RNA sequence: UAGCGGCGAGCGAACGGGGAGCAGCCCAGAGCCUGAAUCAGUGUGUGUGUUAGUGGAAGCGUCUGGAAAGGCGCGCGAUACAGGGUGACAGCCCCGUACACAAAAAUGCACAUGCUGUGAGCUCGAUGAGUAGGGCGGGACACGUGGUAUCCUGUCUGAAUAUGGGGGGACCAUCCUCCAAGGCUAAAUACUCCUGACUGACCGAUAGUGAACCAGUACCGUGAGGGAAAGGCGAAAAGAACCCCGGCGAGGGGAGUGAAAAAGAACCUGAAACCGUGUACGUACAAGCAGUGGGAGCACGCUUAGGCGUGUGACUGCGUACCUUUUGUAUAAUGGGUCAGCGACUUAUAUUCUGUAGCAAGGUUAACCGAAUAGGGGAGCCGAAGGGAAACCGAGUCUUAACU
């Protein structure tokens, strides 16, 4: 009955802005 | 009478519970409107502050000047020379009558009530109707 | 700790027999010949407040 | 003096949910979407409370109309006959009494055709 | 006026502004609230979000991700908590004038008189520690719920009064409202009343 | 408050007053008597305190109950009814408790007195130079050089020597008052990692410290550092022999244990979300915030005589979610997966109103002492008289020569 669970915070962005 | 104790006709009236209750009329910003420095936080709107204008007192000029001679010249009443006992009345006697303090140096006797006590306004500056209430009545004047 | 006054303000204002305060008036300082001597005169003596001002000048003097 | 916020939460919920039964899907189950539901519920009750006396004051008129039509006159002409007759207005709901006795209604009709006439 | 007597029932009529004082709840209902407030430790637990054992480490690296808009784990809205107006040392002692103070114990006095429950009996002092003598002292005079309030000094009387929680140690000089009010029979010597006058009014 | 102040924001005393608490002394030198006070440190003891602890009181009957400490009935102890524990809420069941005792030693504190060193007590001398001022530049004073003293002093000078010198806020004078540039000193007061004892309108397991549980742990980071979760069966382990299914399984069912096992170890009470199973009823030609009003049919309680209630709702009239922000949102504008818990106008002080109480031309004490909420303590603060910039005058007073 061990437990280990973290939280994640890293980006899912890769896509670039529209119409600058 | 640990159960008959109570506010007389709502004498201790209960306070607000703002920040709660929709139907209360005190919910969410319930007495400071929506937005602005009226709402929000930051100590509220600053003292002296009256818009991004200058104060009205910074469009009036100053003039004061404190002599601190007037600060030590007190104003005692004529009928409050009744409140020490004895005929012999001085400046350092009226310390004791709690009305002339240590940093109090000078004082005028101002009209207000009849003394009734016969008094010597020795050590004290004096007004024209105060001295003539003690020449209307018993008294002595020579200071 | 104790509440404070705007000192500055406190010499534009002087107390009275009522809650009122007395102040001096504007346009007295230089260029006094292109201001009327009649203009200057009606501005020379002290005069009591006009209200609508009272709650920001007791908020500069909580000590009367 | 920590206050644990009573049990006052899912107790004042407990009301709503019990008065919110009978409802298809999460409309009753979920407290959020059984409160914006309970609102709307009451709102309608209060709405339709007055619509009762509309929809009946259509239902009545309708059927008084059919009755009289078959006999003699129109609706218009009828009603202005209980009127022209005086205390015997008989309401509109209880103008209809033709359900278990047509001839009960028919008497008013004939009486009213002569009041008009 | 009537505060009874040892062997009789009589008036003593040492005041009539302390025992002819007319009664309004309102004054007393302030004083009694003070005695309660002014026995009340103000020195409370809790801690603020500055006084958290946390740190400013930020659980996001600004926008780029949308787990929370909070920059802190020293927030008071956190699992850690913080509480925005956390308890600490606070004062709870009120002023109350000396003339309200006396004022109360004069209306309250002159209310027990109107509700005949104030008893002046003398020589209720006890010879020895043994509370079976301080039992019979109340009992035989058909009293319970007492204060046993006197300015006089008998230490065996202070000691013995501590057992049984329907009586506590009371003194004329130590006098207050709440103690009169609760402990309905009110027990005092001829000497006690004479001193109670100067102390109060 | 005075005053300083891009006279902005703001900073903010002192003098004086009341208290708390109070002791003064050496050296810059010759004496005179020559440990003489006085401390200090060494003794050695007397007392008291602490660090071990000890003793320490008085109830039974009966009823309900798994069990009595509850109820009922009859008693008793109290310098002890503080608290905790013991099978439910116990003064008399136990541990304690007040109270009364108790130290081999080791030390805290007073005092006893030896020694050791210290230097006193009378005479007469002494009265702190590269310094104080001052020029230059800063800092500290409430005080930003500003009219700006004064104090600290990095730089450069540079004075007097008690018929003298310093200061009293530019500065001189006068007058008052004091002697720097040598040095030490108790107390009143501040603070709390830690120790003990107690107390709390402080918390009670998402709280309280992070942390009641092998927690600064596990984990996370190269590091510095960051940093959780996870409490409870029951009165008592009596922790379920034995039998059975199964894989000498797990797990479950029985069987007993137990007052309870929906008390069985993921164990208290066990909600809610969520997800099933059953039963009743409805529903597979009908469009849309899914509900609401009407309302047929059906099952139940028969409505137990009665056309009724409960549950359900075909059909049919209505009816575009909530919050927010807006000129305006059903909006394809915002937010919300849902649920539980938690989460945001307070608190401290001063101040101003309003109400209300107390005392009322007086009101009221602050800090503090204190048998510490009492009582004592009016220092003081505010009003009762204002006007003026002040000087000053006062029911008037400025303005002004002026009364108009």
């Amino acid at each position: 009955a061990a437990a280990a669970a973290a939280a994640a915070a890293a980006a899912a962005a890769a896509a670039a802005a529209a119409a600058a | 009478r640990l159960n008959t104790l109570s506010p007389a006709e709502g004498s201790k009236k209960a306070g607000k519970r703002l920040g709660r209750g929709i139907g209360s009329g005190l919910g969410k910003t319930g007495g400071r409107g929506h937005k602005g420095q009226k709402s929000r936080s930051g100590g509220g709107v600053r003292r002296g502050f009256e818009g991004g204008q200058m104060p009205l007192y910074r469009r009036l000029p100053k003039f004061g000047f404190t002599s601190r001679k007037a600060a030590i010249t007190a104003e005692i009443r004529l009928s409050d020379l009744a409140k020490v006992e004895g005929g012999v009345v001085d400046l350092n006697t009226l310390k004791a009558a709690n009305i002339i303090g240590i940093q109090i140096e000078f004082a005028k006797v101002i009209l207000a009530g009849e003394v009734t006590t016969p008094v010597t306004v020795r050590g004290l500056r004096v007004t024209k109707g105060a001295r003539a209430a003690i020449e209307a009545a018993g008294g002595k004047i020579e200071e | 700790p104790k509440i404070k006054t705007v000192r500055g303000a406190a010499k534009r204002f002087k107390k009275t027999g009522k809650g009122g305060f007395k102040h001096k008036h504007a346009n007295l300082r230089h260029i006094l010949t292109k201001k009327a001597t009649k203009r200057k005169r009606h501005l020379r003596p002290k005069a009591m407040v006009s209200k609508g001002d009272l709650g920001l000048v007791i908020a500069c003097l909580p000590y009367a | 003096a920590r206050v644990k916020r009573g049990v006052i939460a899912r107790a004042r919920h407990k009301k709503i949910l019990k008065q919110a039964k009978g409802y298809y899907g999460a409309r009753s189950r979920v407290y959020r979407v059984a409160f914006q539901a309970v609102i709307k519920a009451g709102q309608y009750a209060y709405r339709d409370r007055r619509q009762r006396k509309r929809q009946f004051r259509q239902l009545w008129i309708a059927r008084i109309n059919a009755a009289a039509r078959q006999n003699g006159i129109s609706y218009s002409k009828f009603i202005n006959g209980l009127k022209k007759a005086s205390v015997e207005i008989d309401r509109k709901i209880l103008a209809d009494i033709a359900v278990f006795d047509k001839v009960a209604f028919t008497a008013l009709v004939e009486k009213a055709k002569a009041a008009l006439a | 006026m009537e505060l009874v007597l040892k062997d009789a029932q009589s008036a003593l009529t040492v005041s009539e502004t302390t025992f002819g004082r007319d009664f309004n709840e309102a004054l007393v209902h302030q004083v009694v609230v003070a005695y309660a407030a002014g026995a009340r430790q103000g020195t409370r637990a809790q801690k603020t979000r500055a006084e958290v054992t946390g740190s400013g480490k930020k659980p996001w690296r600004q926008k780029g991700t949308g787990r929370a808009r909070s920059g802190s784990i020293k927030s008071p809205i956190w699992r850690s908590g913080g509480v925005t107006f956390a308890a600490r040392p606070q004062d709870h002692s009120q002023k109350v004038n000396k003339k309200m103070y006396r004022g109360a114990l004069k209306s309250i006095l002159s209310e027990l008189v109107r509700q005949d429950r104030l008893i002046v009996v003398e020589k209720f002092s006890v010879e020895a520690p043994k509370t079976k003598l301080l039992a019979q002292k109340l009992k035989d005079m058909a009293l319970e719920d007492v204060l046993i309030i006197t300015g006089e000094l008998d230490e065996n009387l202070f000691l013995a009064a501590r057992n049984l929680h329907k009586v506590d140690v009371r003194d004329a000089t130590g006098i207050d409202p709440v103690s009169l009010i609760a402990f309905d029979k009110v027990v005092m010597t001829a000497d006690a009343v004479k001193q109670v006058e100067e102390m109060l009014a």
